[PDB]
RNA sequence: UUUCACUCAUUUCGUUAAAUGUUAA
RNA sequence: UGUAAGUUAGCAAGAAAGAGUAGCUCUGGUGAUUAUCGAAUCAGAACUUUAAAGGUUAGGGGAAUCCGACUGUUUAAUAAAAACAUAGCAUUCUGAUAAAUCUAAAAGGUUCAUUACAGAAUGUGAUUUCUGCCCAGUGCUCUG
RNA sequence: AGGAUUGAAAGGGAAUAAGAUUAAUAGUUCUUAAUCAAGAGAAUGGUAACAUAUCAUGAACUUUAAAAUGGAGUGUGAAAAUCUACGGAAGAGUUCUCUUUUCUUCUUAACAAAAGUAAAUUCCACUGAAAUGAAUCAAUCAGAGAAGUGGAAUUUAUUGGCUUUGUAAGAAAUUCAAUGAAUUGUGGUAUUUUUGCAGUCUUCAUAAAAAUUAAAGGGAAUCUUUUGCUCGUAC
């Protein structure tokens, strides 16, 4: 349907190109699902900004604004519990 | 087999969820017109009160009154527990048969009184105590 | 195709002013004032609408029959039949795990 | 002249804050001895969007622990947390994300968030969406640790003030292009009154200190000393440096 | 108003001592016997003449009966 | 002569002023 | 039916340009229930005439230059614009007992039910491309 | 036990409808028919979802729910209006040119009942899906269990949505006679409005509170009749 605006195209051609490829990127992971880390489903929709619920599955997630899961909040998990293994022995 | 005659069960639907009963007869492969399989229990509707050294002797007969119930239940229905009641002790449980289930009228009330009464003289000299406590969920 | 006036002092549409056109003897049509939609109650724990309680106004349940408010079971009107079977699985395993757990492990 | 816009906002008529839908005040329990000595349990029951904030809360709900009854509280959602779950706050607190643990506790390295800055205070620092603080070192002798705030400055900290572990959540909220006008004017739903900004040049000299004559332009140097009074301090307040940087 | 569907609950209603008001309508197939009580207005839809001749026999004699037909009283 | 150590006016806060401090156990 | 240059590749575009359209009499397609019942819709064919959207309703088109990017707002009553706003870009200060700032004062008040992805103060005005040299003067700042 | 006053005739809220009547008031008067509040006179059934004209006790204390919550767009249930098919009854119009023709009426309330019978969603029992099925306009769903069969519940402008019934034909409408007589079937794969429902989309926007009510956990204790005040009410 189109060569090169793939979400864009709502837009029309009236927000500058380059303003309409970054905004590409939040749009589709803003409205994508996502693997649910309780039930494994592909069923986790966006709510609010920060709010995920998992659609088939009765759960709540709270996470990134346009993501369920950032970058920083990935390596802080990771952070954490190497620290607390740390702490509990010796 | 995990539900045997004897067996203790907490019940998880209807109007007897949370109460505790026991096992009478099992029949996993069911009825004709019983097309689940179901097992007979005879349990604690109303459990005892705790009594105290205050009270007339009558209110400590009447505090420590237990009501019981008979029913036919799916087994999908129940939880087996690790408790087993002596069947022997419990005579008037072993008698609770299928064929005395009679679907859609009031079960026996004087059957019910039976067991009802020996449920609480059994409980009264303390033989039996996880079966008459309350389940707090 | 007869038009009608409003019977009441209310002249806006807010939604306690509903109104629905009856026709009555003689081809004339007469004003009704129609209740607002209600809803049922929710299970405590996951928010799901109960099965046997009607979606009534909430002084209207005083009117209702005794048990036309509630279910025969524990926590019945306030939770489900999954939101009690979960409940009593708690409180019946966990209280068996503290039982291996201390009191002589 | 007239009073500059600036000085019209702290009168508070029209810029008063448009709180009437949300939530409630965030902020950790109040500090007792089960949280000095001991540790409660809490269940996060659900997590909420509350107007105004870029970050999700969640409602806890503590049991009483000296009378009986519920306690219901209202964090702020660590990235990571879901309903149902339970979280710990206390001395003797598990180092979990979404536990709530005196910061004197916490080994170095560690991320936290909601952080007190006096003890018993319930949460100053690092609360915004994505925002942190990590904690830099303790001194046993006079019991203060050293955390680093999210602008890059070294904050010193009683080693008793409680902070929760995490990151919260709604990270990466600003990095979506606004794209219209009504996008931004939505924004300010649950806010001040701030958002279509009239430059002062384009103003008249009455109005601004910068409203200009034949030509738009300010005519002498925006930048000004901290001591100028209300009125004319528009622009750089004691710039230490302008221009682009590289 | 409340209408009674058998027989035997309209010989009860008439033999106790609530009863108000009786009016009888004729129509063109069935008979209405519509006993005024304190709170309602119950009535029987008879539609053999022999039965309706069996009710007017067991009517109370200090009670009003009203015949309604084609004209209004 | 700033330089310190305490709190006792004083400042800023928190709660339902709900286990602070020292022993015992 | 056909449609250009240009383009942020979305548009330009109803581009431009050409043909048909009436009345009467018929034919076929699109379903439901097991032959009957129903829906206005599309296509086609002869014949005739005053050759048919036009009673009413109902876009003039093309080639360029300047300004503003766009949707929006404005001098009630002579200026609706190239002016204001806007998103984008950028600069400054502030760890909250703070910054800005109202009040004569105040266990006073606003942003603040807030906490740097925040608050406050400003310049430029979408996107692309680029922002050159100068710290002497006047400002501001300094760990001197 | 917990936080004082005011703040809405468009926000929340106990309960009334039809016909008639006046020179003028009428959900207010009259007739008829109801409703609400305040009073006065320690249970069964179903495997289960859940169900029983009050029934079938339930104090302090605590919790849950309702009141009470955006918008768009698509599909669809139902009612009314318009249009139309069959079958008539009564009256009116045209009629020198024809027209088995054109036109008007053929109705029904609050509150309750339960012959007959719908659409949609969510749950329950049996069984266990792959040769993957099921389903929508679109989607969407499934071994923390699909489709199939048999059930339960709620919503659909009052009881229980539609027809039907009591109300209630005695009213009202259309005619005829000089107060008295006549009739008041059944449909539609059409359109609009209203009213719900179902999922989809959208937000750096997430789209009120209290009075008030019900239920639960807990185990403390051992039909008839009376009244319903103040103020606005014309145009």
């Amino acid at each position: 349907r189109t060569k090169k605006v793939g979400i864009v195209g709502k837009y029309g051609t009236r927000y500058g190109a380059s303003l309409r490829k970054v905004i590409k990127k939040i749009e589709i992971a803003q409205h994508s699902k996502y693997v649910c880390p309780f039930c494994c489903k592909e069923a986790v929709r966006r709510t609010a900004c920060g709010i995920w619920e998992c659609k088939g599955c009765k759960k709540q997630i709270a996470g990134g604004a346009y993501t369920l899961s950032t970058i920083s909040g990935a390596t802080v998990r990771s952070t954490v519990r190497r620290l607390r293994d740390a702490k509990n022995s010796q | 087999k995990i539900l045997a005659p004897g067996r203790v069960v907490i019940i998880l639907s209807g109007r007897f969820a949370g109460k505790k009963a026991v096992v009478s007869s099992v029949n996993l492969q069911g009825t004709k017109d019983r097309k689940y399989g179901f097992v007979t229990v005879v349990g604690v509707e109303r459990a005892p009160l705790k009594i105290t050294r205050k009270m007339s002797a009558k209110v400590q007969e009447m505090r420590t009154s237990v009501k019981s119930f008979c029913k036919v239940i799916n087994v999908n229905h129940v939880m087996p527990t690790k408790y087993t009641v002596n069947l022997e002790q419990f005579n008037l449980i072993k008698q609770v048969k299928i064929n005395n289930f009679e679907a859609g009228k009031v079960y026996p009330i004087s059957q019910k009184k039976a067991i009802s009464s020996q449920f609480a003289e059994e409980y009264r000299k303390g033989k039996e105590s996880w079966l008459f406590t309350k389940l707090r969920f | 195709a007869v038009r009608v006036t409003y019977v009441r002092k209310h002249s806006y549409n807010t939604k306690s002013n509903g109104i629905r056109i009856v026709k009555t003897a003689g081809g004339n049509m007469t004003v009704q004032h129609r209740q607002k939609i209600s809803n049922g109650v929710r299970c405590g724990d996951c928010g799901c609408v109960l099965a046997g309680i009607r979606h009534i106004r909430p002084h209207q349940y005083g009117w209702l029959g005794k048990s036309k408010r509630t279910v025969t079971r524990a926590y019945g009107g306030v939770k489900c039949h999954k939101c009690v079977q979960k409940k009593i699985l708690r409180a019946f395993l966990i209280n068996e795990h503290n039982l291996i757990k201390l009191a002589a492990a | 002249g007239r009073r500059t816009l600036s000085q019209r906002k702290g009168r508070g008529s029209i810029f008063k804050s448009r709180s009437h839908h949300k939530l409630g005040v965030a902020q950790h329990r109040a500090i007792d001895f089960f949280e000095r000595h001991s540790t409660v349990r809490g269940l996060v029951k659900s997590i909420e969007h509350d107007p105004g904030r870029g970050a999700p809360l969640a409602r806890v709900v503590f049991r009483n622990p000296r009378q009986y009854g519920l306690d219901k509280e209202l964090f702020i959602c660590a990235e990571g947390l879901y309903s149902g779950q339970y979280i710990y706050c206390g001395s003797k607190a598990s180092l979990h994300i979404g536990n709530v643990l005196p910061i004197g506790q916490c080994p170095e390295g560690t991320v936290v968030c909601n952080v007190e800055s006096k003890p018993g205070d319930r949460g100053i620092i690092a609360r915004a969406s994505g925002n942190y603080a990590t904690v830099i070192s303790h001194n046993a002798d006079n019991e203060t640790t050293r955390i680093r705030l999210p602008s890059g400055a070294k904050k010193t900290l009683k080693s008793n003030c409680r902070a929760m572990v995490g990151i919260i959540a709604g990270g990466g909220r600003t990095e979506k292009p606004i794209l219209k006008a009504g996008v931004a004017y939505r924004m300010y739903k649950a806010k001040r009154t701030t958002w279509p900004r009239v430059r002062g040049v384009a103003m008249n000299p009455v109005d601004h200190p910068h409203g200009g004559g034949n030509h738009q332009h300010v005519g002498h140097p925006t930048t000004l000393k901290r001591s100028s009074p209300p009125g004319q301090k528009a622009g750089k307040v004691a710039a230490r440096r302008t221009g682009l940087i590289r | 108003p409340k209408q009674v569907q058998e027989f035997k609950q309209i010989l009860k209603l008439l033999k106790s001592g609530s009863i108000r008001a009786v009016r009888v309508k004729t129509n063109g197939e069935n008979t209405k016997f519509k006993v005024r009580c304190a709170k309602y207005l119950y009535t029987y839809i008879c539609a053999d003449k022999a039965k309706a001749e069996e009710l007017k026999k067991a009517i109370p004699k200090d009670i009003h009966v009203v015949e309604i037909a084609k004209k209004a009283p």
